[PDB]
């Protein structure tokens, strides 16, 4: 039977939506991205409260006051931090910082906008309530690395497992220090260096604790292979309207599973537990983990 | 009926230790005035319970629910200990019975079906049961099966020990008022207390009270529950096996935190509700046969919505990842079916969920000699 | 039993199981015991 | 229908104009004719 | 089970190195 309904899916398988009828009254698409009221490890600190048909910049809202709010980590300065005085510093183009290059260009179309009054950056994605860098440390893109680390879900006869005519995927997760919540490993772009060695990096610390011979060069075999599947805006709730995370995701996918096996899962760094976790559309991920989830399998003609 | 002055607590590292009095040991537990307390003051509120037309009587104790599980379950060795001697039967294995408490009507074929296999599962392994402290649905099921235990196995009866909140008892108030030890207490089921609605099961014999300061707010004892459950199975090296029959929110919980501390889970399919929607989520993410290949998170969330009626989107999101957390792990969870299978499928299930465990050997081989299944054994040994 | 119509089965148990017992065979009586056959809720054919 | 209503509105999300033919009706007249835009809606599932 | 594996691998069949790491 598996196999007739295998050949059955393969050989099966004016664009008009008639939803309108069924439904009456549309409420569009999933609007825009508004961040929660509370700024998470900041000591009861709230932000301005707006509602999502007031976000983006094309929009007016003369009644916008929003709240200056910097962490005191990020106020003291670590080698990671941009300086307190904004100006003196080249946005949308590759700048070097210490004779480091950081990137600080924006995936968004129309670019980053400089303010005349404080030199600070503004938000193209849309407001937030809330000036300042907060717990981030560099004023305006900071680009952060995701590692989708994929492979094929499989039982033990050995069959790749299959959910709505589509093959299943699986990828590694890490369980979050700050607010508990699963998420695709990975991190900032640390000075002088680009987004493979932060993407890898970050995977070894995270998921892997690091910091094996030849498990080692297994591993290597892993990373020979890796598919930059999007460059999106993060819906991460530490954004402000001076400081955003945006990243770039690289999926790793594993066609056999020999060099996915290999992997002896313990969470080390910014992570308390890590795990094989089935993709699916209903997962409850941190920021818009989702939307990278979808990238990959869109990519890769996955269940989802 | 004589009062305790002294008590036998074993030590944390050997055999058992000195006989010292009770009021030193009992300053370990404590109790909520009101919910805003968190230190909270000295409980009080511990010793046996009469019941009519039961013969022997049954221990309780009030503890909050931020005190140690380890405690509890000293207090357990301690009253076993005393009433038995010192070289009393130590359990093979922990069993588990949650689910349904006033939302349990099932079929009576499956009822008696579901009232066989827990009956010739358990007397077969001389288990330690837990369950709910109430007289309501499964628990009262489970009850009734353990009634008949308690008329047979010659000297020693295995402790069917319930876990209930403080604050839903119709007669907690009486329990705690008094000189810290009560012998002789007279539980009332009938007397109408105005709070509270729901009254303490009759045919177990020792009671765990969960207080947080709440009244009349079921849902504070399934942590300790899975904690106790899990420092049971590490101090005696038994396996822990929790079954789901019916069910509904907390139900959901008590199997989230069993999987969360790691104890083995075995779901009833067609039982119920929170069982079909557990086995409905297992088959969907990890069965390879073909009648689970249109299973899908829309049919589940669907599912999820009509048996729980969560009200808002955020709940139900809630319900369905807390679902999905269940059977994250493949292990942990076996999946009976009942209308598709054998009376000694069940044995096989629970056999499996014994299994499952990572590192005690030797009672799940004791396991599998009392179910009469050489070729686990076997097959065990030889995977070994 | 599986599809919910367990009040149909009730109803028609009483007489299905007498006829079973009419005309001696045992195996559709034990059949019949287990799914609700209530043997004091038994009718006769003709009123006496 | 609540969620099987939804289904239905998964079902006409996806919906092809597969012909606008003329119709061969036998209400039509010389100055009243019914033509017919067709429209598919293909369950794959 | 081989004409499973078969039909497996007829159907599951900006590049990035990040060997570096
Ligand atoms: N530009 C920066 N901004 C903030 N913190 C930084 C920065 N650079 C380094 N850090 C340090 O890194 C720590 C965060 O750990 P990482 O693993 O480097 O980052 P993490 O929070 O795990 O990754 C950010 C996550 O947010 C998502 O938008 C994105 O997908 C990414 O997964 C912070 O505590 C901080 O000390
Ligand atoms: N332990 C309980 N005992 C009695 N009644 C309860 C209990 N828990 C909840 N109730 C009440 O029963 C009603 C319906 O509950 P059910 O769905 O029948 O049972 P469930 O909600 O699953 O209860 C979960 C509880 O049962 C135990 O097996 C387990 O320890 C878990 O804590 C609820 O409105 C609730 O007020
Ligand atoms: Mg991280
Ligand atoms: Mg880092
Ligand atoms: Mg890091």
């Amino acid at each position: 039977i598996s196999f007739r309904f295998s050949l059955d899916q393969q050989a099966t398988k004016n664009r008009l939506n008639s939803a309108v009828a069924v439904h009456g009254h549309t409420a569009e698409a999933a609007e825009w991205y508004v961040p929660p009221e509370e700024y998470p490890k900041s000591g009861g600190v709230k932000r301005y409260l707006i509602d999502a048909s007031m976000v983006p910049l094309s929009i007016m809202c003369p009644s916008y006051d929003p709240v200056e709010y910097t962490h005191p980590s990020v106020a003291a300065q670590p080698v990671w931090a941009d300086p307190a005085d904004p100006r003196k510093i080249k946005f949308n183009v590759k700048d070097e910082v210490n004779g480091k290059v950081v990137d600080r260009t924006s995936c968004h179309p129309s670019g980053i906008s400089i303010d005349s009054n404080t030199g600070r950056p503004i938000n193209p994605w849309g407001r937030t309530g809330m000036t300042g860098r907060g717990l981030l440390g560099k004023w305006g893109v900071n680009q952060a690395a995701d590692t989708v680390v994929t492979r094929w879900k499989r039982s033990p006869d050995g069959s790749i497992l299959e959910r709505d005519g589509k093959k299943v995927l699986e990828f590694v997760a890490i369980q979050r220090q700050d607010n508990k919540m699963w998420a695709i490993p990975g991190g900032f772009v640390d000075n002088g260096e680009d987004v493979a060695l932060t993407s890898g990096r970050e995977f070894m610390e995270e998921a892997l604790g690091m910091g094996s011979a030849e498990s080692k060069d297994s591993l290597a075999a892993l990373f020979s292979s890796g598919t930059i599947v999007a460059r999106i805006y993060c819906e991460d709730p530490r954004n402000t309207d001076n400081a955003w995370v945006e990243t770039t995701c690289v999926n790793f996918h594993d066609e056999s599973g020999r060099h996915a096996a290999r992997l002896k899962l313990q969470g080390g760094d910014d992570a308390e537990h890590a795990r094989w976790m089935m993709v699916h559309g209903g997962l409850n991920l941190f920021a818009s983990h989702r939307t990278l989830l979808q990238h990959v399998t869109s990519a890769l003609n996955a269940y989802f | 009926s004589v009062a305790a002055k002294t008590l036998l607590i074993e030590n944390e590292d050997g055999k058992g230790s000195t006989r010292m009095e009770v009021q030193d040991f009992m300053k370990r537990f404590h109790m909520h005035a009101s919910e805003d307390d968190k230190t909270g003051s000295p409980s009080t509120a511990w010793g046996t319970l009469r019941f009519p037309t039961k013969e022997a009587t049954a221990p309780y104790l009030r503890l909050s629910v931020n005190d140690d599980p380890e405690d509890a379950l000293l207090f357990v060795k301690a009253m076993l200990a005393q009433k038995y001697g010192e070289t009393y039967d130590r359990p093979s294995l922990i069993l588990s019975v949650t689910g349904g408490a006033r939302n349990f009507t099932l079929p009576p074929r499956l009822e008696t079906a579901i009232a066989k296999g827990l009956r010739l599962a358990a007397q077969r392994t001389n288990a330690w049961v837990v369950t709910g402290g109430t007289n309501t649905g499964v628990m009262k099921l489970t009850g009734q099966i353990m009634e008949a235990l308690s008329k047979t196995q010659s000297h020693f009866i295995p402790p069917t020990i319930g876990i209930a909140t403080y604050g839903v008892i119709i007669g907690g108030d009486d329990m705690t008022r008094g000189e810290p030890p009560k012998i002789g207490l007279e539980y009332e089921m009938h007397k109408k207390d105005p709070p509270k609605t729901t009254p303490l099961d009759d045919n177990h014999n020792l009671f765990l009270l969960v207080d947080d300061g709440s009244t009349n707010k079921f849902g504070k004892e399934i942590k300790f529950r899975a904690a106790f459950e899990n420092a049971a199975g590490q101090a005696f090296a038994a396996p822990v096996v929790t079954i789901v029959v019916q069910g509904g929110p907390g139900t959901l919980g008590t199997a989230l935190q069993a999987v969360r501390q790691g104890t083995p889970i075995v779901v009833v399919d067609g039982s119920g509700l929170a069982a079909d929607v557990l086995a409905y989520a297992y088959n969907f993410m990890h069965n390879p046969l073909t009648r689970f290949k249109s299973y899908t998170i829309d049919d589940l969330r669907q599912k999820v919505a009509q048996t729980f009626n969560p009200k808002s989107s955020q709940q139900l999101t809630n319900l369905l990842d807390s679902a999905l957390e269940c059977v994250q792990d493949p292990n942990l969870v076996v999946v009976y079916s009942l209308q598709e299978s054998g009376i000694d499928e069940f044995d096989d299930c629970i056999l499996k969920a014994i299994f499952s465990s990572q590192g005690k050997l030797g009672n799940k081989l004791k396991q599998a000699m009392y179910f009469d299944q050489l070729d686990v054994a076997k097959r065990a040994l030889s995977e070994a | 039993s599986k599809n919910g119509q367990h009040n149909e089965i009730a109803a028609c148990i009483n007489d299905n199981l007498m006829a079973a017992m009419m005309h001696n065979k045992p195996h559709f009586v034990e059949l019949y015991l287990g799914f609700d056959a209530k043997i004091y809720e038994l009718k006769p054919s003709e009123e006496v």
